[PDB]
């Protein structure tokens, strides 16, 4: 069925699964052409696939060259979205196929049902949540590694860098949703915290800071802070 | 003009023959329908004044046999039977024809309602959706489930309707999948009409008897089949020219006949806002478009 509050802690459970959000993987700048009209000028974008337990993000870079040509693009990239989909799981060993799939906009739903059609037991499903996962691309390495792409690529990270080796998943997911709702409800002033200090340092094979114990207390709780803030700046409260 | 005699009528109904009826009382001497057109399928068909639980009904046609009806107090039900010895069923229908205990079959000569109806309907065809073959006639009920239902529980009463689904690989060619989910040409064309169902003719024909088997015994099936062959069609972005044309004919004599106050159950909003507003064929279904609108403006 749907994926909601009341049964948030199946994410965790050993039942493969993987979220698939499609907002990032059809992005333009509309811009005036010479005659007064209006255009659009797409960028490459990505598919974010992410195993919520384990952290393996399957990044699936959508080159600007796949828009060639074609018409209807805002539909056309779903089923794009769903045929990438598909083809990974098709990639992969039968152990490591989800079990179920939880698209995060409802509209992927016929179009990934209709690709996943040689899988009958993969569950595809909606969710009521409403993720952040849009603010991907505020995460610089992964921003970079799209808009570098020259060619259709898929890139693989761990979302979670190490966290997994000091909390359980559903504390590391929570983290993740803080961490991309601050970004996306104020990305400047999100950056400044995670980077305030310039003693606590980015891995080359990481994503986010080094942050000990007692300084992701402090960082998420200024996380939480910015996300009310900007709620009341927003609504005036 | 042929007859079906009824032996009694001891138990109080409301009888129906194609899109007409008349309610007969407790043990009324009533013995039968007589003047029924030949060259086209009929229905018989029946709701108890004591328990409308069960509208049930026989399909046939006067050329293969000749039928009458008896009830069962048994099993509680008119069944139809045929009479294989000859001059013993004229006898009886002349003696009954005499005495005047039958209705006549009410055709008004303007109205060509029933032939519209049953254009493309044969009785070879529904005999393969309602299987059972030591009879020429082809009983159905308010509550028989179709094949296509049973897959999702008694195989001898299924409707074996044609199986049709729109996130199936049946309907959808690997590596075309937006292409045939967006556009069902491939399915209508290639797969049903060219593979399974021949020539258009047979598609509606099976189609109008799904109509009439909803509209008549409110079978929710019949209906889902009903609307998801008009789905079809106005879902496909490339059909025959004589098949548009044909269709806007037979939907419009099909929402025509329908009860005015059974619309709220037999008619699908989703499918009849697509096929007449949003679908390929939006612009190819005057006929019924117009019906719809001063009929059932509600629904839209
Ligand atoms: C799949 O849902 C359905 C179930 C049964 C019938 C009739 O047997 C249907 O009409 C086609 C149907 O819609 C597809």
């Amino acid at each position: 069925g749907a994926m909601n509050s009341s049964n948030y802690a199946e994410l965790f459970n050993n039942d493969i699964k993987l979220f698939v959000d499609d907002t990032n993987v059809y992005r333009v700048t509309v811009h005036k052409t010479f005659e007064g009209n209006v255009a659009t000028k797409a960028i490459n974008g990505c598919i974010f696939t992410l195993n919520p337990k384990t952290g393996h993000l399957f990044l699936k870079i959508i080159h600007t060259s796949v828009w060639a040509g074609q018409k209807r693009l805002s539909q056309l990239a779903k089923w794009k979205t769903a045929e990438e989909v598909s083809a990974l799981v098709r990639s992969l060993p039968k152990e490591e196929q989800p079990k179920q799939i939880i698209v995060t906009r409802k509209a992927m739903l016929d179009p990934l049902e209709v690709h996943m059609l040689d899988f009958p037991n993969i569950a595809i499903r909606p969710t009521e949540l409403r993720l952040p996962f849009s603010a991907a691309m505020s995460i610089d390495k992964l921003s970079d590694v799209v808009m570098k792409a020259t060619e259709p690529q898929m890139v693989l990270f761990n979302i979670y860098d190490d966290w997994l080796d000091r909390i359980s998943s559903y504390t590391a997911f929570s983290r993740l949703t803080l961490l991309l709702r601050a970004l996306k409800t104020n990305e400047e002033s999100a950056k400044m915290i995670l980077l305030s200090d310039p003693t606590i340092t980015i891995k080359s094979y990481h994503l986010w800071p080094s942050f000990t114990d007692e300084q992701w207390i402090t960082i998420e709780s200024q996380m939480r802070d910015l996300i009310l803030t900007e709620y009341g700046r927003k609504y005036n409260v | 003009m042929n007859t079906v005699p009824f032996t009694s009528a001891p138990i109080e109904v409301t009888i129906g023959i194609d899109q007409y009826s008349f309610n007969v009382k407790e043990n009324q001497p009533f013995h039968g329908i007589k003047d029924i057109p030949i060259g086209h399928v009929h229905v018989i068909h029946f709701q108890h004044a004591d328990n409308s639980s069960m509208r049930y009904g026989y399909w046939f046609d006067c050329r293969m046999g000749n039928f009458y009806i008896q009830y069962d107090p048994k099993d509680g039900l008119y069944k139809m039977m045929e009479e294989r010895d000859g001059a013993k069923f004229e006898n009886i229908v002349h003696n009954f024809k005499e005495r005047q205990m039958m209705v006549s079959y009410p055709k008004i000569d303007e109205d060509d309602t029933w032939y519209n109806l049953t254009e493309f309907v044969q009785m070879d065809k529904i005999r393969k959706i309602v299987r059972k073959d030591e009879n020429q006639f082809s009983y159905v009920d308010s509550s028989m489930t179709t094949v296509q239902e049973n897959e999702l529980s008694d195989p001898a009463h299924s409707l074996n309707y044609t199986v049709i689904n729109f996130k199936s690989r049946e309907a959808i060619r690997p590596g075309h999948e937006m292409e045939d989910f967006l556009d069902k040409s491939y399915y209508l064309n290639t797969v049903m009409l060219q593979g399974i169902f021949k020539n258009s003719s047979n598609y509606f024909g099976e189609l109008q008897f799904a109509f009439l088997n909803a509209m008549f015994f409110g079978n929710y099936g019949s209906s889902l089949q009903w609307h998801a062959m008009i789905e079809l069609i106005c879902s496909s972005a490339t059909v025959p020219k004589h098949m548009l044309d044909k269709l806007d004919e037979i939907l419009y004599y099909q929402i025509k006949t329908l009860p005015e106050q059974y619309s709220d159950i037999l008619l699908n909003e989703r499918v009849w806002n697509i096929c007449l507003y949003s679908s390929f064929q939006k612009n190819s279904l005057h006929n019924t478009e117009k019906i719809m609108e001063n009929k059932y403006p509600e629904l839209l």
